[PDB]
């Protein structure tokens, strides 16, 4: 937004917003230049640190290059980076707010012996002095490592606040899942960790938690991670450390905000409205402190990952170093990434990997080697650290969990206000602000050690090869051993089964064989891959991933896993078991001053200990929660990780074996040029939709996997909980009973009554909610994924603004959507329906998922009512290029379904009747696993039929809806990149179809003041007709055929006259034009009659069948309206309740 | 749909065919869904 966006590297110095400032006490200059009030950029690297580094101290995924950032063009292209970045930050409400706050978050003065501020950058000549809070440098040695440094420790430990420096890396990226990481939210949470510098909050360096068990060490030590990068970097670490009520404290919190106050004070009572002082400085003070410490505190990357609905790592996201090998992407601004974020967002971006790669630093936190019965070496396998520091020593054993207890954290933070507050101008430098800066030096241990059987990371690590050439092979030990050595070890058995069977053929010479096979590989793949088998567990039913064993070589001693896991349990999946270190806590004693107390007194006094008490239980579970989080869930993240890794191991195996076919084919045959050109392209589209398969095993081991860590809290963490808990109560319900009979000043009934009151039971301390463990892992970035990966490729939404018709595509997809400047809108089902006239009207949406291909699957939904007139054949909706793809048709009085690949082969289907001028829910299915064609119209089945024989239907990627010569309605068209199921269809037109409307014959909605004829569901060509019989006339239907009973025309009324639509439990009034207006009554013989006068006219209740979507229900005083038993011969309408459910349900045709 | 939209810092009530363009639930948090509190026996606070 408003950032300066003036500058450029070649910017002069003008002394205002480009100096050329001192690097802190050092012979060193650099070039500045001023984004917004007291917030610089300085785009070259960071001078503090060198840029050639000893190789003992570069540390394990780091990147050392000394040339970059060295060239002028690079410094441009970095400048730019932050500009749009800050752009970005600026452009949302929330991180609009934080920069703003950060602006005005000037540190604290110094006094006289006026006042002198310690946040400034000195001109090289030291006579010119530049307000800056925060400044942003490069990255410093390592150039994939952020980091945000203080200007004086001092300053930002005590309160006063100190000038914080940044080292940022806005041009690479990691991939984490599915997603690419954000340089925005990785530069918002470098921006967050300064305001504990610029309050001058920073915690001691040694306050600090427990993060990570290191399980992969053969003794026991932990990672530690300071309380500061705890409460900033989010995710759901967290909620285990921040807690209601805490189990966790220190001095730091009560102290920071006691010094905070005083602070404030000195400002109160002293600096504002002090003349000597002046706005730029006294008013941005002001605002520092509308803040409160706590809202810092609360204030994370959480927070800004849901209003910038970005996706980040949400689990032990300061260890990842340990869990991943991450593989950087370059990013170019502004052509992957703009002010909008990432084009094409986090998933679906484009980046190039960089040539980087391969220059990171490899340096194990353990080697495993492992060797045969001979005790020679077969595989050597790195373990890598987190990067964290360690111990020392154990926190849970000798942590104390106190007895005595002593959203939105930008509410407070006005926009408006500080943008006025005029800049930083005339500035008092104070001498001595800041340190020597110090570098930090790291030298990385490497632990080796041997094992006769196979770790998981062995298992993995036999699932790569560099050899062009490779086969695959299901024996470990086969493929470690062998002597070629070009085996390498997969899991997928129906892939290789497959492959198997085509040994001995005929080489692929069609292209029609290339399908065949490229197909085959896909489903087999699918197959393998998504493989999963529900068993019963302690705690309930979990999808188990059937391959995990065969994977990570764990329960994989049996012939099956799945049955050895279902028999030892979830915690027989991790090494470590019992980590569990039951909490020291505070003795129980009652005062001995209550002991003569009044009983009035000593109740209310016993209630107040009661409550500390249960209040003390729910910390104690807390302290459960987190050794678990720590210790145990550690363990199935990793799990979760290294599976994962598999699954990528795996996929890339196949897409290699693909891309040689395809590569040797394009190579040497005589396939034509475009049909090779159409191979490539579809290959293309396959190994999309193996990542798609991928992605819902990469799903399935992390329900699986959580789920079995959550099995592990309740059958071995909570009983434990359980034990120490009634140990703790048993001992409570002594003293207290020992206390009460000591009791001078109350009597015996009333001992009794308080004992009673006061004491404790198991029920007080079972905390175990299951949905609130399962809640844990549903993060904002669990969302976002969900959202951006789920099955619609396009939902048609429509509506009526003034004076504009607005027609869009709420999948969230890349649709674009071009249509008839005229097309118009009308109520359809349960929405707005567009019109297609049949004449020059037509829209067209596009998605390249849309071109189809060999192996995706997909369904095409919508509603369509069609004025049906001609029989010939004319494109209603469709998806064709080059002959190839799908077609619906207008045919005859039905629709035809035409499905044509690139070989020629057809489904050419009839769907009979669905021009009848009435609304009708069509819904296709196409499945390449089930090799399954399903057609549904409505609550029907209509079709289904094997796909098996057609193959390639790769079409354009725009869908076009034209509706040739067929004048139609079309509403909530969807498509889907999944088959549809018989139960999602009925669910889908039912739920849809009551929305509290009654419908006439045609499924539109009934409308009061509108002149329909009435039809029985049993009889339903046999309108109601009127026949008099004693000097008044009733209602009948006419079974003398063409007795010229001329069908009666109805018409319904509301009491209100401003109600249009008529609506379940509607009160009705029936009405008829004869000669005058006649008003339906119920006689004393519950018979129907048409009477004159409106005042006896009985209100009767319209209600409808929730199956039955064309017809409706008629009500008096509970008594239901239906057609008579044969008398006249004549059928009456008639008020009575017992004839069969059928004759009750009648229709409005218009 | 009636939600809410920042204007300078106040959040003003706010009908906006933006709401019309979102499919249904868009994460937890929409902003033009609401509740509606009655007094109640249950509850029962000092108006």
């Amino acid at each position: 937004m408003n950032i300066n966006d003036n500058l450029s590297i070649n910017s002069p110095v003008d002394n205002k917003n480009v100096v050329v400032v001192r690097a802190r006490k050092t012979d060193t200059v650099f070039k500045a230049f001023k984004v917004a009030p007291n917030i610089w950029v300085a785009p070259e690297r960071y001078y503090g640190e060198s840029l050639s580094i000893d190789e003992e101290y570069k540390v394990d995924g780091g990147i050392y290059d000394s040339n970059f950032l060295s060239q002028d063009s690079e410094k441009d292209k970095f400048l730019q980076a932050i500009i749009t970045l800050l752009k970005r930050i600026n452009s949302t409400n929330a991180g609009e707010k934080l920069l703003s706050l950060i602006s005005t978050a000037i540190p604290f003065p110094y006094g006289y012996i006026g006042y002198r501020e310690t946040n400034y950058l000195s001109s090289e000549d030291n006579k010119s002095f530049y307000a800056s809070n925060i400044v942003i440098f490069g990255p410093g040695a390592n150039i994939v490592e952020n980091n945000t440094v203080f200007y004086k420790k001092e300053d930002a430990e005590n309160g006063m606040g100190t000038m914080t420096e940044i080292w940022f890396q806005p041009f690479l990226t990691y991939k984490y899942d599915e997603f690419y990481i954000d340089p925005a939210i990785e530069l918002i949470k470098c921006l967050i960790k300064s305001l504990y510098f610029l309050y001058g909050i920073k915690p001691s360096d040694d306050l600090v938690i427990p993060y990570r068990l290191r399980s992969e060490l053969e003794n026991i030590e932990y990672s530690q991670l300071n309380i500061v990068d705890l409460l900033v970097s989010g995710g759901i670490d967290p909620k285990f450390i921040n807690t209601d009520p805490y189990w966790f404290t220190d001095n730091y919190f009560s102290n920071a905000k006691k010094v905070f106050e005083d602070h404030r004070n000195i400002y109160e009572t002293e600096i504002e409205g002090n003349n000597a002082i002046g706005n730029d400085i006294k008013l941005r003070l002001k605002q520092k402190f509308r803040i409160n410490i706590n809202d810092i505190w609360e204030l994370n990357l959480n927070y800004f990952s849901k209003e910038f609905s970005i996706m980040m790592p949400d689990r032990f996201n300061n260890a990842l170093k340990h869990f991943y090998r991450k593989q950087y992407y370059k990013i170019d601004y502004p052509e992957n990434y703009s002010i909008n974020g990432f084009v094409n967002g986090q998933i679906n971006a484009q980046l190039s990997l960089s040539d980087r790669n391969q220059d990171i630093i490899n340096k194990p936190e353990e080697i495993i080697n492992l060797l045969n019965g001979n005790n020679v070496s077969l595989m050597r396998s790195n373990i890598y650290g987190d990067g964290l520091k360690s111990t020392v020593d154990d926190f849970y054993s000798n942590y104390k969990i106190p007895y005595n207890r002593a959203d939105s954290s930008l509410d407070n933070v006005n926009i408006g206000v500080i943008d006025n507050i005029p800049e930083i101008i005339d500035v008092n430098p104070y001498k001595e602000n800041c340190d020597k800066f110090s570098p930090v030096q790291k030298i990385t241990s490497t632990r080796e050690i041997n094992t006769n059987i196979p770790w998981p990371i062995n298992y993995l690590q036999a699932q790569n090869t560099n050899n062009e050439k490779f086969s695959l092979s299901s024996d470990f030990v086969e493929v470690v051993s062998s002597k070629d050595k070009s085996l390498v070890y997969s899991f997928l058995s129906n892939v290789m089964f497959y492959l198997d069977s085509i040994k001995d053929n005929s080489p692929i010479d069609t292209d029609k064989k290339y399908y065949l096979w490229l197909r085959e590989i896909f489903r087999n793949y699918s197959f393998d891959i998504t493989a999963t088998q529900e068993i019963n567990t302690n705690c309930g039913i979990n999808k188990v991933v059937t391959w995990f064993g065969k994977a990570l070589n764990i329960l994989n001693t049996s012939d099956s896993f799945v049955e050895e896991f279902q028999n030892l349990g979830a915690i027989s999946l991790i090494n470590k078991k019992e980590n569990l270190s039951m909490p020291i806590i505070e003795s129980y004693e009652i005062p001995n001053d209550m002991l003569g107390l009044p009983l009035n007194d000593l109740n209310e006094k016993l209630f107040n200990i009661y409550s500390k008490n249960t209040a003390y239980f729910k910390k104690i579970y807390y302290n459960f929660l987190d050794q678990w989080w720590t210790q145990y869930y550690s363990q199935y993240f990793d799990l979760i990780c290294m599976a994962k890794r598999s699954v990528l191991a795996q996929e890339t195996l196949i897409k290699r074996i693909i891309q040689k076919k395809l590569s040797y084919l394009i190579g040497n045959s005589n396939i034509s040029s475009d049909n090779l050109a159409l191979m490539n392209l579809t290959t293309t589209n396959t190994l999309r939709d193996i990542s798609n398969e991928s992605q819902i095993a990469m799903n399935n081991v992390d329900s699986f996997l959580n789920n079995a860590a959550i099995c592990v809290f309740e059958s071995n963490i909570y009983p434990k909980f359980i034990s120490f808990m009634e140990q703790c109560i048993n001992n409570i319900n002594i003293k207290t009973k020992e206390f009460i009979q000591k009791c001078t000043n109350i009597n015996e009934d009333e001992k009794l009554q308080l004992i009673n009151q006061n004491v404790f039971n198991s029920l007080d301390f079972e905390f175990l909610n299951i949905q609130n463990m399962k809640s844990l892992f549903s993060s904002e970035t669990a969302l976002l994924i969900k959202e951006e990966t789920w099955p619609y490729e396009l939902v048609l939404y429509a509506f009526k603004e003034p004076g504009n018709n607005v027609i869009g595509d709420a999948s969230g997809k890349n649709t674009s959507i071009e249509y008839s400047k005229d097309i118009g809108l009308v109520y359809g089902i349960n929405s707005d329906a567009l019109y297609l006239n049949g004449s020059n009207q037509s829209i067209s949406f596009s998605n390249d998922f849309f071109e189809n291909g060999l192996t995706n699957s997909f369904s095409i939904y919508f509603w369509l009512r069609n004025l049906g007139k001609d029989t010939i054949k004319s494109k209603l909706i469709g998806s064709k290029e080059d002959n190839c793809g799908w077609e619906i048709y207008f045919q005859d009085t039905g629709l035809v379904f035409n499905m044509i690949d690139s070989n020629g082969n057809e489904k050419n289907i009839y769907l009979s009747d669905v021009s009848n001028n009435s609304w009708h829910y069509i819904t296709i299915s196409v499945d390449r696993l089930k090799e399954q064609l399903l057609i549904f119209i409505d609550d029907n089945l209509v079709a289904n039929e094997s796909i098996k024989e057609i193959l390639n239907i790769y079409s354009s990627n725009i869908i076009s809806l034209l509706s040739e010569n067929n004048p139609s309605y079309i509403e909530g068209l969807t498509i889907l990149n999944k088959p549809t199921t018989s139960q999602e269809v009925l669910s889908n037109y039912f739920e849809v179809l009551n929305n509290s409307y009654i419908r006439d014959s045609n499924e539109e909605r009934l409308e009061y003041n509108k002149t329909y004829q009435l039809y029985n569901y049993v009889f339903s060509d046999k309108p109601i007709c009127e026949v008099k019989q004693n000097n008044n006339i009733y209602l009948t239907i006419n079974n003398t055929n063409n007795l010229n009973l001329q069908a009666s025309k109805f018409k319904l009324l509301s009491i209100n006259p401003n109600k249009q639509y008529v609506q379940k439990l509607d009160e009705v009034i029936i009405s008829v034009l004869d000669n005058m207006e006649k008003y339906i009554d119920i006689s004393e013989d519950n018979r129907l009659q048409l009477i004159d006068n409106k005042n006896n006219a009985k209100k009767m209740i319209i209600s409808n069948d929730i199956f039955i979507s064309n017809c409706l229900t008629l009500s008096y005083n509970g008594k239901y309206i239906c057609l008579s038993m044969k008398d006249e011969n004549h059928n009456w309408m008639i008020c009575n309740n017992d004839m069969s459910k059928y004759l009750y349900l009648w229709s409005f045709k218009p | 749909f009636i939600g809410f939209h920042q204007f300078n810092n106040i959040a003003k009530l706010v009908a906006s065919n933006w709401y019309n363009r979102q499919i249904e639930r868009s994460s937890r948090t929409l902003g033009c869904s609401w509740e509606f509190i009655p007094v109640d026996d249950g509850w029962g606070e000092r108006p």
